[PDB]
RNA sequence: AUUGGAGGUAGAGCACUGUUUGGGUGAGGGGUCCGUCUAGGAUUACCAAUCUCAGAUAAACUCCGAAUGCUAAUACACAU
RNA sequence: GCGGUCGCCUCCUAAAGAGUAACGGAGGCGCUCAAAGGUUGGCUCAGAUUGGUUGGAAAUCAAUCGUAGAGUGUAAAGGUAAAAGCCAGCUUGACUGCGAGAGCUACAACUCGAGCAGGUAGGAAACUAGGACUUAGUGAUCCGGUGGUACCGCAUGGAAG
RNA sequence: UUGGUAUUAAUUGCAUAGGAGAUAUACCUGUUCCCAUGUCGAACACAGAAGUCAAGUCCUAUUGCGCUGGAAGUACUUGGGGGUUGCCCCCUGGGAGAUAAAGACGAUGCCAAGU
């Protein structure tokens, strides 16, 4: 044998947007089991740990604290 | 011959050869070398069994040295044995060749001893090295 | 402090007399108690009347140990 | 061996922890909760342009008995209803609730401020 | 190891589901929430 | 106290002397002491070091409370814990409810050839200690010193100097 | 086609986790003898306790970091 | 054919969105926790070195250095100091009724979720709270229970069901 | 000369050297009051500000270190093309990392006062 027949189910990871769109509110932002990026206002931060809208708006990206983030602008 | 006494991966992926060396590329603590003008899958016993007679040529010297270490658990598989159902067993250890490695320091040396056992490791290596300074 | 101090510094009615200089309060034991005597909770003499010189590396240098060293093993004329 | 860290850098240490239960700075500024070994200061701050500042405070610009007093800035207090921000942000900064932080804390609170 | 539900006084008898340890704390469990007249809670039972 | 006044006002001339004149509000200064068990064997019961505990509220410095070793040693089973040896961390006007002992009591009460430690150099102007039984605080100690349990004694200067640590304490008490 | 993002892949160097070549660096662990109040001071010896300097080394290393491609908007072209 | 495997989570193989091939590699999980959960309020680790009676390589201590070289209930991954790490108090929100809006995609499923109401619970207030640092810890319909049930109750009432 | 606050994020921090304390901050004095502590005025808190620049602080100077920073060239590579091919070469377009010439001992606002 090998007792390598155990798998994985590997699953969608990454981006859904992450261009200024005007992404709805409570929309899904990143999916994320694990934060490369972080939050900011108009976004919440999931149960699922993810980033998700509050508020439509741009969604561009920010580099504050020496770190990655989004925000949502509005308009 | 010698071997990585501790390995967190004990199976490796059989890896590529592409292009040009890497690192090393020149000779650092000899004075002569050997380019590596080809690559292949070095073994250890193959190695030292250069050394040996790098020693009996070479016979008082110090700092003469090779450069890699074998780094790879390199693995076949056996007679009759279908293709798959698991994966074999790790018969030894070897260094990967790329194309412009320099492989050996000499110290010591002189110019007409520096091609000698030298010259009988192009009979004991399957690369096309040559004969390089500084 | 802790307020209302449930371990020690329990006044045992006693004196810590002289050259350890201390008199009573809440308090248990030597360098703690107070400082006076002139009003003798009881009097200053139970402990000690030598000071840290009461220690024989210093009484008067605390040479009376001496003599000692030299007549061992040999300064005698028998044999 | 060495001294106590800082209490400066200590409470803008905690300072910059508790901020993000405080922020919101724009429409409703904040007030500080500072202190001195002295005296305490007086500001509301919004994002940058945080309109009003001033001591309250042992440097020339004081109540008598500033410790525990009611103006321990209830003065720019009553600023911040000259300003018309008055139900804002008001810090806690890296402070107990419990000293002369709540003087001017709840006296605010007297002075129709919130918390 | 664990298994059981939470009461109230009448609630239909059962109000929630939950097993917290019975077998590593064994004494009791008292949960108080809301009832089928929510707005108000009660203090809650076990099973 | 009585050794603020002797200390200051005998330092004024080690002041210059010494590293520092004229900072006269801050020089160099004394800290604390922690006075500690720390014999490990807890393996046993834990309960004779908890008459060690009784044995450090005996010597009263302090709640004599006790510290969990970070890892619980596999030669000694105990799984970190609690009792380990006990802990009085004392320290300031206390210290100063504590010296006088330490100068004219406490050694020279136990006559052990003025208690040499110069061994003691913890880098910067601190200075360790210790000792093995107490016969020291009269009317105290006696009754249950069938076995003093040990006390170990860490002198602590602001100062990082050794040398002038030396002529801190070994100014007023003890030689070594 | 331009702009916008995202991804660490190839490559590289080693910045960490791994492995490893020398050179320096050293308790110690085994070779005189003084020598079992008496331990030792040792001699050199293998690693020389780390660390230091070059030399590398990798799918499950990445301080970096592509070119490609993917996506968003726009532009132009079309017709889907 | 034997053997093994047949579920779910994690990383590589994945080719820089995803997607993932084989009886390919590596691991597992088939849980715990009324507090390791919420909240408030504080704290920073491991390790290195020195020095100190029992003494050890570490028991303890103190000092110095120390961006995490620890920990994070539970493997691995990502994340992790305004801490998710650590300790105290309140604490039972690991609420009810929902749910715009989404994502994921044969379906079934699955991942969230703005905000609102009903009251709550901490927290001075603000603010937070629909489990745990996120991710294993779990299975379709039937059928029979458990309780409630303004429902029907076979002409008629009830009852049976 | 400060102190307070944001922003830029280690060109910004460290290290060294000097100054400033009187505006102030700070160090501090005591525990009385509230609050204190797995102990303790340590910490926190309250009250005072004796003494004080010793330290923090802040300013100034320094590239000692970290930080930032390319290149030219170059790895790699789209598209295309060729040859002996587990491969290599060439055209065109892209273009790193390393280097690396160099910067760098911060900078920008927002308030009370020796300003």
């Amino acid at each position: 044998s090998t007792s390598n027949g155990r798998d994985s189910q590997a699953k969608r990871l990454g981006a859904k947007a992450s261009d200024g769109e005007l992404v709805s509110g409570g929309s899904i932002l990143f999916r994320q089991r694990g934060t490369h990026i972080h939050p900011g206002t108009n976004v919440g931060r999931g149960g699922d740990d993810t980033l998700f809208a509050k508020i439509e708006g741009t969604v561009k990206f920010e580099m504050k604290r020496g770190k990655k983030h989004v925000s949502v602008y509005p308009v | 011959m010698l071997v990585p006494k501790r390995v967190k991966h004990r199976r490796e992926f059989r890896g590529k050869m592409r292009g040009y060396a890497k690192g090393g590329d020149t000779v650092s603590f000899g004075e002569y070398g050997l380019q590596a003008t080809t690559s292949h899958w070095i073994t250890n016993r193959q190695i030292e069994a250069a050394r040996i007679a790098m020693t009996r040529y070479m016979k008082r010297n110090g700092q003469v040295w090779i450069k890699i270490f074998p780094h790879k658990s390199y693995t076949a598989k056996a007679i009759g044995v279908r293709m798959g159902s698991g994966k074999g067993a790790p018969e030894g250890w070897v260094a990967p060749v790329k194309r412009g490695v320099v492989m050996f320091e000499l110290g010591g040396v002189d110019e007409a001893t520096a091609r000698e056992a030298l010259r009988l490791a192009s009979h004991k290596l399957p690369v096309k090295t040559k004969f390089v300074k500084r | 402090m802790k307020q209302n101090i449930h371990p020690n510094y329990q006044p045992v009615v006693f004196m810590d007399t002289t050259t350890g200089y201390k008199f009573l309060t809440g308090s248990t034991k030597g360098s703690k108690e107070t400082v006076e005597w002139e009003d003798g909770n009881t009097y200053p003499l139970i402990r000690v009347e030598i000071s840290s010189d009461s220690h024989p590396f210093y009484t008067g240098r605390q040479k009376f140990q001496a003599a000692d060293g030299r007549i061992a093993r040999f300064e005698k004329k028998y044999g | 061996m060495i001294s106590k860290p800082d209490k400066n850098k200590l409470r803008q240490k905690r300072h910059t922890r508790v901020r993000g239960k405080i922020s919101g700075t724009t429409e409703t500024p904040r007030l500080n909760v500072f202190r001195s070994n002295t005296n305490i200061y007086a500001q509301v701050i919004d994002d940058v342009t945080g309109t009003t500042l001033a001591s309250a405070s042992s440097l020339k610009l004081t109540g008598t008995k500033t410790e525990q007093a009611a103006e321990v800035g209830k003065l720019v207090a009553e600023a911040a209803k000259a300003k018309g921000v008055e139900e804002v942000v008001f810090d806690r900064g890296g402070y107990l609730y419990h000293g002369r932080v709540a003087a001017l804390a709840t006296a605010a609170r007297e002075a129709g401020l919130k918390f | 190891l664990r298994k059981a539900g939470l009461a109230c006084t009448v609630c239909g008898s059962r109000n929630y589901t939950l097993n917290l340890s019975s077998v590593a704390k064994e004494k009791r469990v008292e949960v108080k929430k809301f009832c089928r007249t929510c707005g108000k809670h009660t203090l809650h039972k076990e099973t | 106290n009585r050794l603020k006044e002797k200390y200051t006002n005998e330092v004024v001339p080690a002041l210059t002397e010494q590293f520092n004149y004229t900072s006269i509000m801050a020089v160099p200064k004394v800290d604390k002491i922690v006075i500690n068990m720390g014999v490990g064997d807890a393996v046993n019961n834990s309960k004779n070091l908890d008459k060690a505990v009784a044995e450090l509220a005996l010597i009263s410095g302090q709640k004599p409370l006790i510290t969990k070793a970070k890892k619980s040693v596999a030669a000694f089973r105990l799984r970190e814990g609690m009792p380990i040896g006990a802990k009085v961390t004392l320290r300031g006007e206390r210290m100063f409810e504590f010296l006088d002992k330490l100068v004219t009591v406490s050694l020279p009460r136990v006559r052990d050839f003025h208690g040499v430690s110069n061994k003691a150099f913890d880098g910067r102007g601190n200075y360790t200690l210790g000792v093995k039984e107490q016969l020291i605080f009269p009317e105290i100690n006696y009754d249950d010193v069938d076995k003093v349990r040990g006390m170990d004694i860490v002198i602590v200067t602001t100062a990082n100097t050794d040398e002038e640590s030396r002529e801190l304490l070994a100014k007023l008490g003890m030689p070594f």
